[PDB]
C-alpha cells in the first residue's frame, strides 16, 4: 500500500579527498517476494551520477526522463551538465509533480569538472534539496544507513579507504532491513577515472 | 469581435523574397546607429540617445537594457518593438531557464530564445515581423565573453565587433581597421567612442550617448553580503560623468 | 473574536478585540481587525483570518475601481460586494463580516453579513465568538442617536465583557470613528477596560 | 483609395469612413428628440404611417432600460434594439453587484464603450443608429445622445434623424427663453410641438406621435409612456401651434 | 496597396495606419499643456463647447485614473474613453496584485505596450489618441509621461500636445533655457496653474474666459480637476499683475 | 523549525535554526532557512521544506521581473501580496509558513504569512515548532527603540530557546540584518554552539576488508576519435 | 457595387446591400396574405409547384397551438426561424406556464435576424414571414423582414405581385376588421384579397393553402379538398 | 472582413503546383551550397558560409551544420531561423523515441517525421512553409550509413551523394562524374571540397568560409563518432587536399 516500500532498496553517497562514492543494493521485490537480484539503482549522465530508491516504476521512469533532459541540455549547451546544475534540474522536475509525486528518494553524486570540487546531494519525493558535505542516505533502510554513516564516516578519506567505509555502511544497514540487500554495487568516482565494484554479501 | 487573421501576413514572393522581413530590415536601416565591440576581458555596447524633444527627459528612455546580471542588449529600429522584446527576453530567461536550472542562461541560449520569438512573428497568423535588430552582449562561465546580433528574420550571428542601423556600413569599416584579439576593455570603450562620433551630428557627450559594459564582477552593486559564490553583476551601465572623463582622453 | 459596529448621532463607530488564535495559542495579541475598504467605509472581521483578508482585499479592489468610474460608493454598495463574495463562495468560506460606513446623505449605516452570506441592515451589530456573551447586555443598553462619548463607552463596556468571558477574545480594544469630521482611531488597554 | 471598404481602417485624413457611412443611415431615419427638464427628461419620436393597415399605438419605438432609463433612436431600428438589449444586460450586472440602479453617466459609458468597440475591428459593422437616452438618478436628471463612433455627451436638448436641424433650432430657442428651467408637463407639450414642426422634412406620409418621460415629481423617477388625455392634450397643443 | 489598410510594413519600412492614427489625434482641434512645480504637476487643456444644446459639465478630455494619477487625452472622445477605462482597470489591478499604488511612469509603459500590440497585430486598430499621464510620484516626485499610437513613451520636464503644440513647446523651451532648472520654482500649485495658463496665452495668442479652459492638478496623494469658479479665481490673479 | 523576526531603530533582523527533519530523524544539520527574495527582502521559512523553497523562488523570480519592468527597487508589501494570493489560491495545500522582512524606499518592514494565506504585522514575530519557546524570550526581553546590536542579540537568543527546548529545532543560528541605506548582511552560522565532540575510536578499515566479486572501469567519456 | 461583398460593409449612402439582396429573394417568392379581425386571424398562401409532376411547396408552418406563420423566399431559412419560434414558444410554456405573446415573438425574430447583419462570415436570412396568433390581448398579425424590421398590422401581403392584395386590404380595412365570430367570412375576404395578386393562374384545389387562429380556434392548416369550399 | 488580406498559402496553381513551395525553393537556390557524400566507411558533410566578414567570430559560429543526436547530423540551406525551429523539434522527436523504445531513433523515421511537419504547412493552417532544405547525415544498425534530403514540400529522398542550395545543377554534375561506390571517407572529403571549390561564387575557397563534418564508424572499438571540424582543422584539410 505504501508506495515507497513495495519494492524496497537503498542508496548511499559519501565524499572523500578529491573523490566521491555512491553505492546501492540490487534487490527488487513485491513486498515479501524477491523478484530480481540485478535491479541496479545508480545511473549516470556524463560524469554526474544519480541513485534512485523507492517505487521501481518511478525509478525507471525518472532515469529515462533525466537521460532525455540531459541529452537535450548537452545538444543546446555544447557541454556536459554539472552536478550542481543537475541537482537543480532534479528538484525542478520533482516539484512540478507536487500534488501527484514520483514516489522516490533520489541521490546526486559527482565531481565538478571545472572546480574539481566533490559534490553530493539528496532529495525528498517533492524535490527539497539536502546538500551535505559528509554523506547522503536513501531508501527503506535509511535509519540504518544514517546510523552507520554517522559513526563510520570521517572527512578527507582517500579513494581506497572511502571504498571500505561506504561498503561497510551499506552492507550492515542492508542486513537489518528485510526489503534491502540481494547484492550491492559501489562506484568510486575521481576527476577522470571511475571504478565500479560488485560486493559479496549475504543472499537473504 | 473576432481575430480572423489566422493566416500568414509574411509570405514568399515569386523571386523567393520574404517581403515583410526585407521591409523590417529597411526600418532597421532608418534607425539610429548602435554598435558592439568585444575585448579580451570584456564587451562594450553603445548607441546615441536621439532625443525627440529637449523638454523630454532622455534619462527615462533606456536604449541599453539589462536582460540578466551578465547579459545586456541594445538596438536599432523601432523603439516600442524593442521595449516589448526586452520584457519577453527577461521573462523567458526565468521561465525557460532559471526556474529549471537555478542559474541564469548562457548568452547564446538567451539569444536563441529571443531569436525564436522574432522568427514566430515572421510565420504566425495575423502578425508583422519585429522592426528591430538587436545587439546582445554577455558573459557566462563556460563560453566566456560574447557578442551576438539578432535580425527581424530570427537569424543570429556572433561578432568580434559590429554596428547596425544608420551609419553601419561606415562604422563596420572603422572597426575592421581598429579591432585586434589583444584589446583590453578600456581600449574597446575608446574605440567605441571614436566609432560612434562619426555617425552623430549634434552634441557628443555623456548626456547624449548611452554606453554599457559586460566586464568584471561588481560586488558593490550586488546589494547584499554573506554569500561568497554570488560576486555581483558583470553588466554595468556607464554614468554620464564616466563617459565625459574618457572623452577628454580622446 | 469580538466585534461590533454602532450607529449614533454623528455617524458610526466600529470596535474589535485584538486576539488571533491557533487552537488555544494566541498567534497575535495585537491584531487589527478593523480594515479599510474605502475612505469612510470600513469592516470588522471575524472567522478565518485568511478568508476575511482575501475577501477584504478583493472588496477594496472593487471599490477602488468603482470610485475611478462612478465616484464614491455608498455603504449599501460596499455591503453588496461583500455579500456577493460571501454568498456565492459559501461552501468554501468561513467569514463573518460587519460593514460600517459614513455618507453625508445617509449618515451612519451598519450591515452585518453572517456565514450564509445574507445581509441585514441594523442600528448596531455584534459578531464573533465573544458576541454570544453580550446579547443581553447590548440589547438592554443600546439607544438610538447616542453621542460620541456615550457610543465609545457602550462599545468599551460591551467588548470588555465579551473579552472577560470569551477565551478566544482579548488584548486591546481597537475602535474606528466614522463621522463628517473624518476618521479617528482609538485604542484602550487592559488596565483601563478590565476595571470597568 | 480603398480606405472606406473596411471598418477600423484609418484614411490618410485620420478618419474611419465606415463610421461616417453609418451616420448616413442615421440621417435617413425618422426624427427623434430629447428634452431635459427641471426634475427629469422627456423623449419623443416620429413614427411614419406607411399604410392604413398599420395598427395605431402598437408598433412602439421608445424602449425602457431597467425602470428609470428611457431610450429612443433614429436609423436602423434593429441595431437600436441590439444596443438596448446590451444596455439592459449592463444595467442588470451593475445592479446585481452594486445594489443601486445604474447611474445615467455610468450607463452612458457602458453603451459608449460597446459602440466604440464596433469601430475597432473589420470583422464587425458599426451601429447604424444615434441613440437619445437618459433618466433620473441620485444626482438628478441627465440627458445623453450617442453616435455611431461611440461619441456621446450630456445635453440640455437633443435631436437626430431626418428632421434634426429643424428640431435643433427649436430646442435652442427653449434653452435661451428658459434659463431658470422648464417643467416636466411643459416639456411634454414642447416635445409634441417639435416633432410636429420637424415633420415638414418627412411631410409626404402622415405620422403618429409617441412620447415618454421620467420625472421626480410626475412619475416618481420612473420611465413611463405618455398616454390618453395627457397625450391628446400635447397633440392639441402641437396642432394649435402649427396653424 | 493593402499595406496602407492594416499594420504591416510598407516598402519604406513604415506603418501607414500608425501615421494616420497620429493625424486622428488632432481631429478635436484642442491644445493641452503640462508642467511641473516643486510639490505638484499641473495639466491644462482647451475646452470648446460649440453647441448651446450641450451640457458643458459633461464635456471633458481630463480623466481621474486613480487617486494619484490624472490623464489628459488629445484625440476623439470614444478612443479617449476606451483608453481611460483600460488605464483605470490596469491601475486598480496593479494595486491589488502588488500592494502599492501604480506609478505614473509604469502605467504609461503598460498603456504604451498595449499600443505597441495594435501596431504589430493586424485585427486590432491603433487608438487615435495621445495620452499624457501626470502625478506626484512617491519615489520620483512630480512626473509627466506621454504615450502615442506608435507605442512610444517618455518622461517630460514639461510638454504640450495638439495642432499648435510646436508654438507651446518652443515657448516652454525658452523659459527653461533662462531659469536653468527642470521645473517651475513655486511653492503653491495655484501659482503653477497661473504659470501654465499665462504661458499658454502667450504661446497661442488668445485670451481665456472661465469656460474656455479645463485644469487638472496632481499633488502628493491626490489628483483633482478645477471647477469653473476655481479657474475664474486663477484668471483674476493673472489679470491683476 | 524556529524562525524569528525583530524590528529595530533603523531596520529589521531575521533569524533561524539550521535543522531539517524527516520523521524523528535529522536529515540536515546545517540547513539554510533564510531565503533571499531580492537583495534587501529576505525571509525565514518553516513548514514543508520543498514548498518554502519553491514559493520563495517563484515570488523572487516574479519580483525581479517586476523590478526590471518598473525600474524600481522591490517592496516588501509586493512580496507579501504575491505570496498570500498564491498561498490562498492553493487553500493551505502549499505548506509554507514564512516571516517576510526587508528594507525598500518606503522604509523597513516585518510580516508573517501562514500557509492558508493570512498575513500579520508586528515588531517581533516567531514561527515553526519552536515558536512558543522563541516567543517566550521575545515577550520577556523586547522593548521599543532597540539598537542593531540589541536586536541581533534578542533574535539569536530567541532561536537558542528553540534550539535547546524544541526537539524540532537544533544545531546553529543563521542571521540576516537589513538596515536602511545599507547592503543586507547575511550571517551564515552566526552561532555554532553544537559541534560534535571527538569520537573515542577511529573506524578507518584495513584495505582489503570488504569482499569483492568483480572490478571494471566505467566509461564516462564520449565516443573517441580514430 | 464595391460595398456588397459581405454583410459587414456599409455603402457610402449608408446602405447594406447584402440585406437588400436578401430582401429581393422575398419578392421572387410566391404571394402570401395575412389579415385579422378582433376575434380571428387568417393566413392565405398561394403555393408554388416546380412542374405538373411535382408537389406544391408548403408555405404555412405551425409554431404553437396559438401561433404560426406563412413564408415567402428561401424555405430552409423559414424552417430555421420557425424552429427558433417553436423553441421560444415552448420555453415560455415549460418555464413560466405562459403562452408567448405575439408581440414578444416578433421582438425575438427581429433580434435573431439582426445578429447576422452585423457580424462577418454569416449572411442575412433570405425569407419574409407573416406571423398570426391569438394571445391574452386578442388577435395579432405581424410582418417580418430579414433586415430585422418587424411590424404589427391589421392586414398585409408579401411576395411577387403582393401590392395588389395589399391595396385591396387597404380599401377593405373597415369591413374585414368587423368580421367577428365568423371564420368563413374572414377567410373569404383573405381569398378575395390574394386573388388581386394573381395573373394567368387561378386558385385550384392543390394550389391554395389557408390557416386560421382565434378565440376558441387552435392554429390549424387547411389544404386539399378542405379548401374547395372557398374556391 | 479579414478574407481581403489572405494570401492563401496552401492552394494549387492551375498547373497543379503549390505556389509557396515553389517560391520557397527559389529562396533556397540563393542560399550557400551544402554537399553530402556517403562512403562505405563514413559520411562527409561540407557547406559554404554566406556572410564573409573578417569581424565574424568563426570558432563560436554555427549557421550550416547542426547536431540532432550522437548518430545524426544535418546541413542546412535556407532561412537559418526557420531551420532552428525544425532542428529543435527533431532533437525532441529523437529523445521521445529513445525514451519509448530504449533504442536510438532510426534515421528514416526522424527524416519522415520532419518531412511530415513540412508537408502539413503546405496542406492546412494558412501559414507560409518553412524556407529550408536539409541534408541529413546519419547512422543506424539497420541500413548503416544514410544520406537524405528534404525540402519545403515535405518530400524526402535518399542519396549516395547530393547537394542543396546554390549551384546544385553544376554541383550534382561534378559529383555524378567523380563518385564511385567503393569510395572511402578520405576520398569523399577531397571530392566534397573540390566540388565546392569549383561551384563557389567566391574568388577562392578558404577556411573562414567553410563548415565541415564527418560521421565515421572509425572510433575506438567499433562505435560511431561525429566530428564537427574546428577552423584550424578545416585549414589543415584544405592544405592536405591541395586547394590552398
Ligand atoms: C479569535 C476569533 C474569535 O476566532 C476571531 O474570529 C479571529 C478573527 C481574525 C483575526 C480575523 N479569528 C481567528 O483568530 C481565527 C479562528 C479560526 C480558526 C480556524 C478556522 C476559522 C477561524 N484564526 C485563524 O484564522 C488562524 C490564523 C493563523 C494562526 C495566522 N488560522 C488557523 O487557525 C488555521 C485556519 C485553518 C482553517 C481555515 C479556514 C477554515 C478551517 C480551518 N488553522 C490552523 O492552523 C489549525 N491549527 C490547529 C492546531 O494545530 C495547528 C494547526
Ligand atoms: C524541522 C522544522 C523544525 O519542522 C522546520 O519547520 C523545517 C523548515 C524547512 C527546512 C524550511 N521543516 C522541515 O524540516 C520539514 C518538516 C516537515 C516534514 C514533513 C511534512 C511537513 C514538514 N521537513 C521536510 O519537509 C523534509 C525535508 C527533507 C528531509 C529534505 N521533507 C519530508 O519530510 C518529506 C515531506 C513530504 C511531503 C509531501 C507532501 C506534503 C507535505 C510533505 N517527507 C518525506 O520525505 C517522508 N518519506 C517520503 C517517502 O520516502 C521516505 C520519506
Ligand atoms: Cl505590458
Ligand atoms: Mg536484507
Ligand atoms: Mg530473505
Ligand atoms: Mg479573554
Ligand atoms: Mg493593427
Amino acid at each position: 500500500s505504501d508506495p515507497s516500500s513495495i519494492n524496497g532498496g537503498i542508496v548511499v553517497a559519501m565524499t572523500g579527498k578529491d573523490c566521491v562514492a555512491i553505492a546501492c543494493d540490487l534487490r527488487l521485490g513485491s513486498q515479501s517476494l524477491g523478484v530480481s537480484n540485478k535491479f541496479e539503482k545508480i545511473f549516470h549522465y556524463g560524469h554526474v551520477f544519480l541513485g534512485i530508491t523507492g517505487l521501481a516504476t518511478d525509478v525507471t521512469t525518472l532515469n529515462e526522463m533525466f537521460r532525455y533532459k540531459t541529452n537535450l541540455y548537452k545538444l543546446k549547451e555544447e557541454r556536459a551538465i554539472e552536478p550542481e546544475t543537475f541537482t537543480q534540474l532534479v528538484s525542478s522536475s520533482l516539484y512540478e509533480r507536487r500534488f501527484g509525486p514520483y514516489f522516490v528518494g533520489p541521490v546526486v553524486a559527482g565531481i565538478n569538472s571545472k572546480s574539481g570540487k566533490p559534490f553530493i546531494a539528496g532529495f525528498d519525493l517533492i524535490g527539497c534539496i539536502d546538500e551535505a558535505k559528509d554523506f547522503i542516505v536513501s531508501g527503506t533502510a535509511s535509519d540504518q544507513l544514517f546510523g552507520m554513516c554517522e559513526s563510520l564516516y570521517e572527512p578527507n578519506l582517500e579513494p581506497e579507504d572511502l571504498f571500505e567505509t561506504i561498503s561497510q555502511a551499506l552492507l550492515n544497514a542492508a542486513d537489518r532491513d528485510a526489503l534491502s540487500g540481494w547484492g550491492a554495487v559501489v562506484y568510486i568516482i575521481k576527476k577522470d577515472e571511475v571504478v565500479k565494484r560488485y560486493l559479496k554479501m549475504r543472499q537473504d | 469581435m473576432t481575430d480572423r487573421y489566422s493566416f500568414s501576413l509574411t509570405t514568399f514572393s515569386p523571386s523567393g523574397k520574404l517581403g515583410q522581413i526585407d521591409y523590417a530590415l529597411t526600418a532597421v536601416k532608418q534607425g539610429v546607429t548602435s554598435l558592439g565591440i568585444k575585448a579580451t576581458n570584456g564587451v562594450v555596447i553603445a548607441t546615441e540617445k536621439k532625443s525627440s524633444s529637449p523638454l523630454a527627459m532622455s534619462e527615462t528612455l533606456s536604449k541599453v537594457s539589462l536582460l540578466t546580471p551578465d547579459i545586456g542588449a541594445v538596438y536599432s529600429g523601432m523603439g516600442p518593438d524593442y521595449r516589448v522584446l526586452v520584457d519577453k527576453s527577461r521573462k523567458v530567461a526565468h521561465t525557460s531557464y532559471k526556474r529549471i536550472y537555478g542559474e541564469y542562461p548562457p548568452t547564446k541560449l538567451l539569444v536563441s530564445e529571443v531569436a525564436k520569438i522574432m522568427q514566430e512573428a515572421t510565420q504566425s497568423g495575423g502578425v508583422r515581423p519585429f522592426g528591430v535588430s538587436l545587439l546582445i552582449a554577455g558573459h557566462d562561465e563556460f563560453n566566456g565573453f560574447s557578442l551576438y546580433q539578432v535580425d527581424p528574420s530570427g537569424s543570429y550571428f556572433p561578432w568580434k565587433a559590429t554596428a547596425i542601423g544608420k551609419g553601419s556600413v561606415a562604422a563596420k569599416t572603422f572597426l575592421e581597421k581598429r579591432w585586434n584579439d589583444e584589446l583590453e576593455l578600456e581600449d574597446a570603450i575608446h574605440i567605441a567612442l571614436l566609432t560612434l562620433k562619426e555617425s552623430v551630428e549634434g552634441e557628443f557627450n555623456g548626456d547624449t550617448i548611452e554606453l554599457a559594459i559586460i566586464g568584471d564582477e561588481n560586488p558593490d552593486l550586488l546589494g547584499y553580503t554573506g554569500i561568497p559564490t554570488d560576486k555581483g553583476p558583470r553588466f554595468r551601465k556607464l554614468t554620464s560623468q564616466e563617459i565625459n572623463d574618457r572623452l577628454e582622453a580622446l | 473574536t469580538s466585534i461590533m459596529a454602532v450607529t449614533f448621532k454623528d455617524g458610526v463607530i466600529l470596535g474589535a478585540d485584538s486576539r488571533t488564535t491557533t487552537g488555544a495559542y494566541i498567534a497575535n495579541r495585537v491584531t487589527d481587525k478593523l480594515t479599510r475598504v474605502h475612505d469612510k467605509i470600513w469592516c470588522c472581521r471575524s472567522g478565518s483570518a485568511a478568508d476575511t483578508q482575501a475577501i477584504a482585499d478583493i472588496v477594496q479592489y472593487h471599490l477602488e475601481l468603482y470610485t475611478s468610474q462612478y465616484g464614491t460608493p455608498s455603504t449599501e454598495t460596499a455591503a453588496s460586494v461583500f455579500k456577493e463574495l460571501c454568498y456565492e463562495n459559501k461552501d468554501n468560506l468561513t467569514a463573518g463580516i460587519i460593514v460600517a460606513g459614513y455618507d453625508d446623505k445617509n449618515k451612519g449605516e451598519v450591515y452585518t453579513i453572517p456565514l450564509g452570506g445574507s445581509v441585514h441592515k441594523l442600528p448596531y451589530a455584534i459578531a464573533g465568538s465573544g458576541s454570544t456573551f453580550i446579547y443581553g447586555y447590548c440589547d438592554k443598553n443600546f439607544r438610538e442617536n447616542m453621542s460620541k462619548e456615550e457610543t465609545v463607552d457602550f462599545i468599551k463596556h460591551s467588548l470588555s465583557q465579551a473579552i472577560k468571558w470569551d477565551g478566544s477574545s482579548g488584548g486591546v480594544i481597537r475602535m474606528v470613528v466614522l463621522t463628517a469630521a473624518g476618521v479617528e482611531r482609538l485604542i484602550f488597554y487592559p488596565d483601563e477596560y478590565e476595571q470597568l | 483609395t480603398g480606405y472606406d471598404l473596411s471598418n477600423s481602417v484609418f484614411s490618410p485624413d485620420g478618419r474611419n469612413f465606415q463610421v461616417e457611412y453609418a451616420v448616413k443611415a442615421v440621417e435617413n431615419g425618422t426624427t427623434s428628440i430629447g428634452i431635459k427638464c427641471n426634475d427629469g427628461v422627456v423623449f419623443a419620436v416620429e413614427k411614419l404611417i406607411t399604410s392604413k393597415l398599420l395598427v395605431p399605438q402598437k408598433n412602439v419605438k421608445i424602449q425602457v432600460v431597467d425602470r428609470h432609463i428611457g431610450c429612443v433612436y433614429s436609423g436602423l431600428i434593429p441595431d437600436g434594439r441590439h444596443l438596448v438589449n446590451r444596455g439592459r444586460e449592463e444595467a442588470a450586472s451593475f445592479k446585481k453587484l452594486y445594489k443601486t440602479p445604474i447611474p445615467i453617466p455610468a450607463f452612458a459609458d457602458r453603451l459608449g464603450q460597446y459602440v466604440q468597440a464596433h469601430t475597432l475591428y473589420n470583422s464587425v459593422r458599426p451601429f447604424g443608429v444615434s441613440t437619445i437616452f437618459g433618466g433620473v438618478d441620485k444626482n438628478g436628471a441627465h440627458l445623453y445622445m450617442l453616435e455611431p463612433s461611440g461619441s456621446y455627451w450630456g445635453y440640455k436638448g437633443a435631436a437626430t434623424g431626418k428632421g434634426r436641424q429643424s428640431a435643433k433650432a427649436e430646442l435652442e430657442k427653449l434653452v435661451d427663453h428658459h434659463p431658470e428651467g422648464l417643467s416636466a408637463r411643459e416639456a411634454v407639450k414642447q416635445a409634441a410641438k417639435i416633432i410636429y414642426l420637424a415633420h415638414e422634412d418627412n411631410k409626404e406620409k402622415d405620422f403618429e406621435l409617441e412620447i415618454s418621460w421620467c420625472s421626480l415629481s410626475e412619475t416618481n423617477g420612473l420611465h413611463k409612456f405618455v398616454k390618453g388625455d395627457l397625450l391628446q392634450e400635447a397633440i392639441d397643443f402641437a396642432q394649435k401651434e402649427i396653424n | 496597396g493593402y499595406d496602407r489598410h492594416i499594420t504591416i510594413f510598407s516598402p519604406e519600412g513604415r506603418l501607414y495606419q500608425v501615421e494616420y492614427a497620429f493625424k486622428a489625434t488632432n481631429q478635436t482641434n484642442i491644445n493641452s499643456l503640462a508642467v511641473r512645480g516643486k510639490d505638484c504637476t499641473v495639466v491644462i487643456s482647451q475646452k470648446k463647447v460649440p453647441d448651446k444644446l450641450l451640457d458643458p459639465t459633461t464635456v471633458s478630455y481630463i480623466f481621474c485614473i486613480s487617486r494619484t494619477i490624472g490623464m489628459v487625452v488629445n484625440g476623439p472622445i470614444p478612443d479617449a474613453r476606451n483608453a481611460a477605462l483600460r488605464a483605470k482597470a490596469e491601475a486598480a489591478e496593479f494595486r491589488y496584485k502588488y500592494g502599492y499604488d501604480m506609478p505614473c511612469d509604469v502605467l504609461a509603459k503598460r498603456m504604451a505596450n498595449l499600443s505597441q500590440i495594435y501596431t504589430q497585430r493586424a485585427y486590432m486598430r491603433p487608438l487615435g489618441v495621445i495620452l499624457t499621464f501626470v502625478s506626484v510620484d512617491e519615489e520620483l516626485g512630480p512626473s509627466i509621461y506621454k504615450t502615442d499610437p506608435a507605442g512610444y513613451y517618455v518622461g517630460y520636464k514639461a510638454t504640450a500636445t495638439g495642432p499648435k503644440q510646436q508654438e507651446i513647446t518652443t515657448n516652454l523651451e525658452n523659459h527653461f533655457k533662462k531659469s536653468k532648472i527642470d521645473h517651475i520654482n513655486e511653492e503653491s500649485w495655484e501659482k503653477v496653474v497661473e504659470f501654465a495658463i499665462t504661458h499658454m496665452i502667450d504661446a497661442l495668442g488668445t485670451e481665456f474666459s472661465k469656460n474656455d479652459l479645463e485644469v487638472g492638478v496632481a499633488t502628493k496623494d491626490k489628483f483633482f480637476t478645477l471647477s469653473a469658479e476655481n479657474i475664474e479665481e486663477r484668471l483674476v490673479a493673472i489679470a491683476e499683475q | 523549525t524556529t524562525i524569528v523576526g525583530v524590528k529595530f531603530n533603523n531596520g529589521v533582523v531575521i533569524a533561524a535554526d539550521t535543522r531539517s527533519t524527516q520523521g524523528p530523524i535529522v536529515a540536515d544539520k546545517n540547513c539554510a532557512k533564510l531565503h533571499r527574495i531580492s537583495p534587501k527582502i529576505w525571509c525565514a521559512a518553516a513548514g514543508t521544506a520543498a514548498d518554502t523553497e519553491a514559493v520563495t523562488q517563484l515570488i523572487g523570480s516574479n519580483i525581479e521581473l517586476h523590478s526590471l519592468y518598473t525600474s524600481r527597487e522591490p517592496r516588501v508589501v509586493s512580496a507579501l501580496q504575491m505570496l498570500k494570493q498564491h498561498l490562498f489560491k492553493y487553500q493551505g495545500h502549499i505548506g509554507a509558513y514564512l516571516i517576510v522582512a526587508g528594507v525598500d524606499p518606503t522604509g523597513s518592514h516585518l510580516f508573517s504569512i501562514h500557509a492558508h494565506g493570512s498575513t500579520d504585522v508586528g515588531y517581533y514575530l516567531s514561527l515553526g515548532s519552536g515558536s512558543l519557546a522563541a516567543m517566550a524570550v521575545l515577550e520577556s526581553h523586547w522593548k521599543q527603540d532597540l539598537t542593531k546590536e540589541e536586536a541581533i542579540k534578542l533574535a539569536s537568543d530567541a532561536i537558542q530557546a528553540g534550539i535547546w527546548n524544541d526537539l524540532g529545532s537544533g544545531s546553529n543560528v543563521d542571521v540576516c540584518v537589513m538596515e536602511i541605506g545599507k547592503d543586507a548582511e547575511y550571517l551564515r552560522n552566526y552561532l555554532t554552539p553544537n559541534v560534535r565532540e571527538e569520537k573515542q575510536k577511529s573506524y578507518k578499515f584495513p584495505r582489503g576488508t570488504t569482499a569483492v566479486l568483480k572490478e571494471s572501469i566505467v566509461n564516462i567519456c564520449d565516443i573517441q576519435e580514430e | 457595387n464595391n460595398y456588397d461583398g459581405d454583410t459587414v460593409t456599409f455603402s457610402p449612402t449608408g446602405r447594406l446591400f447584402q440585406v437588400e439582396y436578401a430582401l429581393e429573394a422575398i419578392k421572387q417568392g410566391s404571394v402570401t396574405v395575412g389579415l385579422r379581425s378582433n376575434t380571428h386571424a387568417v393566413l392565405v398562401a398561394l403555393k408554388r409547384n416546380a412542374d405538373e409532376l411535382s408537389s406544391y411547396q408548403k408555405k404555412i408552418i405551425k409554431c404553437d397551438e396559438h401561433m404560426g406563420l406563412s413564408l415567402a423566399g428561401l424555405a430552409p431559412d423559414a424552417r430555421v426561424l420557425s424552429n427558433y419560434l417553436r423553441q421560444q414558444c415552448n420555453y415560455s410554456s415549460l418555464v413560466f406556464n405562459r403562452k408567448l405573446a405575439v408581440e414578444r415573438a416578433g421582438h425575438l425574430l427581429c433580434d435573431k435576424a439582426q445578429k447576422n447583419t452585423q457580424s462577418y462570415g454569416g449572411r442575412p436570412y433570405g425569407v419574409g414571414l407573416l406571423i398570426i396568433g391569438y394571445d391574452k390581448s386578442g388577435a395579432h398579425l405581424l410582418e417580418f423582414q430579414p433586415s430585422g424590421n418587424v411590424t404589427e398590422l391589421y392586414g398585409t401581403a408579401i411576395g411577387a405581385r403582393s401590392q395588389g392584395a395589399k391595396t385591396y386590404l387597404e380599401r377593405t380595412l373597415d369591413t374585414f376588421i368587423k368580421i367577428d365570430g365568423n371564420p368563413d367570412e374572414l377567410i373569404k375576404a383573405g381569398v378575395e384579397a390574394i386573388s388581386q395578386s394573381l395573373r394567368d393562374e387561378s386558385l385550384t384545389v392543390d394550389n391554395l393553402s389557408i390557416a386560421i387562429v382565434g378565440k376558441d380556434t387552435p392554429f390549424t392548416i387547411y389544404d386539399g379538398e378542405a379548401v374547395a369550399k372557398y374556391i | 472582413g479579414s478574407r481581403r488580406y489572405d494570401s492563401r498559402t496552401t492552394i494549387f496553381s492551375p498547373e497543379g503546383r503549390l505556389y509557396q513551395v515553389e517560391y520557397a525553393l527559389e529562396s533556397i537556390s540563393h542560399a550557400g551550397t551544402a554537399i553530402g557524400i556517403m562512403a562505405s566507411d563514413g559520411i562527409v558533410l561540407a557547406a559554404e558560409r554566406k556572410v564573409t566578414s573578417t569581424l565574424l567570430e568563426q570558432d563560436t559560429s554555427t549557421e550550416k551544420l547542426y547536431k540532432l543526436n550522437d548518430k545524426i547530423a544535418v546541413a542546412v540551406a535556407g532561412l537559418t531561423a526557420d531551420a532552428e525551429i525544425l532542428i529543435n523539434t527533431a532533437r525532441i522527436h529523437a529523445q521521445n523515441y529513445l525514451k519509448t523504445y530504449n533504442e536510438d531513433i532510426p534515421v528514416e523515421i526522424l527524416v519522415r517525421r520532419l518531412s511530415d511537419i513540412k508537408q502539413g504547412y503546405t496542406q492546412h493552417g494558412g501559414l507560409r512553409p518553412f524556407g529550408v532544405s536539409f541534408i541529413y547525415a546519419g547512422y543506424d544498425d539497420r541500413y548503416g550509413y544514410q544520406l537524405y534530403t528534404s525540402n519545403p514540400s515535405g518530400n524526402y529522398t535518399g542519396w549516395k551523394a547530393i547537394s542543396v542550395g546554390a549551384n546544385t545543377s553544376a554541383a550534382q554534375t561534378l559529383l555524378q562524374m567523380d563518385y564511385k561506390d567503393d569510395m572511402k571517407v578520405d576520398d569523399a572529403i577531397e571530392l566534397a571540397l573540390k566540388t565546392l571549390s569549383k561551384t563557389t561564387d567566391s574568388s577562392a575557397l578558404t577556411y573562414d568560409r567553410l563548415e565541415f563534418a564527418t560521421i565515421r564508424k572509425g572510433a575506438n572499438d567499433g562505435e560511431v563518432y561525429q566530428k564537427i571540424f574546428k577552423p584550424q582543422e578545416i585549414k589543415d584539410i584544405l592544405v592536405k587536399t591541395g586547394i590552398t
